[PDB]
RNA sequence: UAAAACAUAGGUUUGUGAUGCAUCCAAGUGGUGUAUGUCGCAAACUGAUUUCUGCCCAGUGCUCUGUGAAGAGGUUCACCGGCGC
RNA sequence: GCUCUGUGAGGCGAGCUUCACUUAUCGAAUGAAGAGACCAAUGGGUUUCGCGUAGUCUGCGGGCUAUGCACCGUCUCUGAACCAAC
RNA sequence: UUACCGAAUCUUUGAACGCAAACGGCGCAUGGGAGAAAUCCCCGUGCAUGCCAUAUUUCUCAGUGUCG
């Protein structure tokens, strides 16, 4: 009952087949300090815009949930850049709804 | 003492039997690949010397090998230096060809 | 021009850290031996061709 | 001495055909159950360039055999070979131009195209451009036909042996002087690096054995033996005659 | 909705084609690997185990094999706190039961990896004139045995009930293999036509 | 050293029907011309066209036309096995 | 040259070649895509395994050579197309 | 703080092996996470080839191989 001219193996059958934190991934790995360059406090005061080194391995969307967890505020967007330096940089801007003033001042800075 | 006769049976390796067996097989492994699998020896009196015992862990394997002299891969065959060091077809290597298999 | 891997811009970066004057407290300690960054690389000089 | 160029054109390196433009290889159809019992009907679909060819290319598009798709296939086209020709391949084909039947079954002294030497082997001899063989002899008793080769050259083959009608198309080439050196050039533009073709005496001593000295001449016989070694077998080879015939 | 089927119609029904498909290569050489062996002329040595006991007598032999199965692990321990009579099985015990000639008949199997292992065998049961039989598979001789395969089984002794049955056997058996031992070193085997080309003999003498 | 050389078109010649020809590879159911098929391929010489390529095949090149015997044996002697023309 | 290297039929000469054979081997084609047969044998033998004839042989069970029965064995100058209606 | 050594930690790679690679790229499966009007996003583990063993409650199969 073969109708090929060629044999093809037919289908058997195939069965289905230590650190506590196993995430080492984390907000507080993601986020690192915050930068306070005067180009930094341009965007704080003008842009609502908090600016970050941030891991450099970490994407945007992983910036914002750190934001949210680290300071308990909403990043309406967060584009990074990698300095030549290589550390990212991530310029957060916050929502409207949180300024970034008076996060940052909370922040110690 | 079933190996003495299983012993001298591959003694006449020549015989016209031994030779139509012989036939068959050499015909049938020139259609397999270099190294091949056996559950079991075909000799098996003869790897039973060899230390082969039918046990789990012991496997057998027949593994081909072109027979002829060796042919020295020197380029274009050509060969340097002193005469007695050129010729490329009728030096032969140093070698067994079970130890080549092997 | 801007084309670079990410690694090769990893070890431009690794070389533009690592291309900074000794720090003056390391001149001061006992036994100290340093003096000037033997590994100052100038652009213009050596070349970390990557 | 040094390799002599007859001798890495076979390395194959860059003297190596072409090709990037080349439609694929131009044969017979598959020698189908069909070829052997009836005939498939394809329609020429268009005649192609096949860069570096000399002969146009056709594609016949004869339906598939055994499964529903069809195959469009690509042969050395026959002169007259025209777009929406129905093409008929196979042992009780129509004898016409362009069809493919059964060199036995050819009429003797007719002449065909892109013959085929071995049974099945879809078509090598008599396929260059304006090239044909006449059929010149069937044996039905022993079933092999003989044919006149492209060169004034006889030969048998079995009569269950293909060959297209007619003589392959783009014949004439060769009439036509080439005059430009850069003419040449495009010609062997779409064949291989054979071209241009330095003269071995105007090379060196080292390059070609016919290389060297203060006069650029040979300085041994230029028709070398059949069992000279390669590197020496350039000249006239195993020439049995040279001179103006 | 009848279909043409002629050539350049409509297209076929999707036709067996293991006749001509490309097997894996192990079906391509035991099919081949069978055929080579057909159509080669076997030696005699070689051939009488192509020659093989007529399966009504076989039949009969393996049911008394088994009659006499060798016991169990499970009860062979059982035993030994403290054996019953069963089919000799092995080469190296039926070897034995040959040359000591307790054996009073052995069954070879037909088939066999190296058949070089039993290719002797018939010879020397008809030395020490033994009855012997060649059957058909090591397969049958194995379940007969219980064992997957046997190269070799032998019926070295019987109870009084199964005595005639085992003599009338013996000489049905004997009467094909140790009765024909001078036929049996005599012919060679092999040398079949394929039957593709016996017919096409079968008409060139048909034709001429 | 930009030529007068090389290329060139044109000319001729040689091989060659795929079991091929040339040819690479240490090696192979390896490779190149060849995805080709004599209006092709491979090899050479000459060097557009016009015109003509005489005589010489001597040389050279190319082409073509194990088994017996002796011996104790080692062995020995003998017979059969591409050239010359 | 030997080997690879088998098989039948010859003839010649003291294992040599013709001729067929085909399983080695080789080449080719192919997506291994349709080979042969049924048309029947100087064919096969495990469900066909068996009978009958003459010759010979016998471990008395049958064998073997020839031979014929059976049985293996038998059917008929560009269109569209598939996804079946035992 | 020093010295030593058991417990761990040991990033990207690398034989490097899930697939790649002048790509800090991309998978499939498994579990987790955050999250969110699910999609996205991070994370852990498995996932190379070859071979041996085994299918221990004996996996599923393929062969005009051998038979039955
Ligand atoms: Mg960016
Ligand atoms: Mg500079
Ligand atoms: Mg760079
Ligand atoms: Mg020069
Ligand atoms: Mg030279
Ligand atoms: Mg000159
Ligand atoms: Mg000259
Ligand atoms: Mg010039
Ligand atoms: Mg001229
Ligand atoms: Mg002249
Ligand atoms: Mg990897």
């Amino acid at each position: 009952a073969y109708t090929r001219p060629q044999f093809r193996r037919p289908h058997t059958y195939r069965r289905p087949s230590m650190s506590a934190i196993s995430n080492k991934w984390d907000a507080f790995r993601v986020i690192r300090y915050p930068l306070t360059t005067d180009k930094a406090m341009k965007k704080i005061e003008e842009n609502n815009t908090l600016t970050f080194i941030v891991d450099s391995n970490a994407n945007k969307t992983e910036i914002k949930k750190a934001m949210r967890k680290l300071y308990q505020v909403k990043a309406v967007k967060v584009n990074t850049l990698i300095r030549p330096d290589g550390l990212k940089k991530a310029y957060i801007r916050l929502s409207a709804s949180y300024d970034a003033l008076e996060t940052a001042n909370k922040m110690g800075l | 003492g079933a190996f003495m006769y299983l012993n001298e049976l591959w003694k006449k390796k020549s015989s016209d039997v031994m030779r139509f067996i012989q036939r068959v097989r050499a015909w049938e492994f020139r259609h397999q690949h270099t190294v091949v699998r056996l559950r079991r020896p075909t000799r098996p009196e003869k790897a039973r010397m060899l230390g082969y015992k039918t046990k789990q862990g012991f496997s057998v394997f027949r593994v081909r090998v072109r027979r002829g002299g060796r042919k020295r891969p020197v380029h274009k065959g050509i060969t340097y230096g002193k005469p007695k060091t050129s010729g490329v077809l009728g030096v032969k290597l140093n070698k067994n060809s079970r130890a080549i298999a092997e | 021009g801007r084309f670079k891997p990410l690694a090769i811009k990893k070890k431009y970066a690794k070389k533009l850290k690592q291309n900074r004057p000794v720090p003056y407290w390391i001149r001061l300690r006992t036994g100290n031996r340093i003096k000037w960054n033997e590994k100052r690389r100038h652009w213009r000089r050596t070349k970390l061709h990557y | 001495g040094k390799t002599v160029l007859t001798c890495r054109k076979g390395n194959g390196s860059i003297y190596q055909v072409h090709g990037h433009k080349r439609l694929g290889p131009a044969k017979l159809r598959i020698l189908d159950y069909a070829e052997r019992h009836g005939f498939m009907r394809g329609v020429v679909k268009t005649i192609e360039h096949e860069p570096g060819r000399g002969a146009p290319l056709a594609r016949v598009e004869f339906r598939h055999p055994y499964k529903y798709r069809r195959v469009k296939e690509l042969m050395v086209a026959p002169e007259g070979m025209f777009t929406g020709q129905s093409v008929l391949c196979g042992v009780k084909a129509p004898l016409a131009i362009g069809n493919v039947l059964p060199l036995g079954q050819i009429t003797e002294g007719c002449i065909v195209c892109n013959v085929e030497a071995k049974v099945g082997d879809r078509g090598t001899i008599a396929r260059a451009s304006g090239d044909y063989c006449i059929i010149i002899s069937h044996n039905h008793e022993t079933g092999r036909t003989r044919l006149k080769l492209p060169s004034g050259q006889k030969k048998t083959v079995p009569s269950n042996c293909r060959a297209m009608i007619g003589i392959i198309a783009g014949g004439g080439r060769i009439e036509k002087p080439v005059l430009k050196a850069g003419n040449s050039f495009y010609r062997f533009r779409g064949k291989r690096n054979c071209w241009p073709k330095v003269r071995g005496v105007a090379r060196n001593p080292v390059e070609h054995p016919h290389g060297g000295g203060n006069h650029q001449h040979i300085g041994h016989p230029s028709t070398v033996s059949r069992h000279a070694p390669p590197g020496q077998k350039v000249g006239l080879i195993a020439a049995r005659r040279t001179g103006r015939i | 909705r009848p279909k043409n089927f002629g050539i350049g119609h409509d297209v076929p029904y999707a036709r067996d084609l293991s006749r001509f498909m490309r097997w894996p290569t192990f079906v391509t050489m035991q099919r081949k690997k069978r055929v080579l062996q057909r159509r080669l002329k076997v030696p005699p040595a070689l051939h009488q185990f192509t020659k093989v006991l007529d399966r009504s007598s076989r039949n009969e032999l393996l049911k008394l094999v088994k009659k006499y199965p060798s016991e169990t692990r499970r009860a062979r321990r059982q035993r030994l706190f403290d054996a019953p009579l069963s089919v000799v099985t092995g080469l190296q015990e039926v070897t034995r039961t040959i040359e000591k000639k307790t054996a009073r008949l052995v069954m070879i199997a037909n088939n066999v990896d190296p058949i070089e292992l039993v290719l002797w065998m018939p010879t020397l049961c008809r030395a020490n004139k033994v009855p012997y039989a060649i059957v058909k598979d090591k397969a049958r001789l194995g379940d007969a045995v219980g064992r997957k395969t046997a190269t070799c089984v032998a019926i070295t002794d019987v109870n009084a009930e199964d005595e005639a049955a085992l003599k009338n056997l013996i000489r049905s058996v004997n009467a094909r293999f140790l009765a024909r031992s001078d036929v049996i070193r005599r012919q060679w085997g092999g040398l079949q036509l394929s039957l593709r080309s016996r017919a096409e003999l079968r008409k060139k003498r048909a034709r001429n």
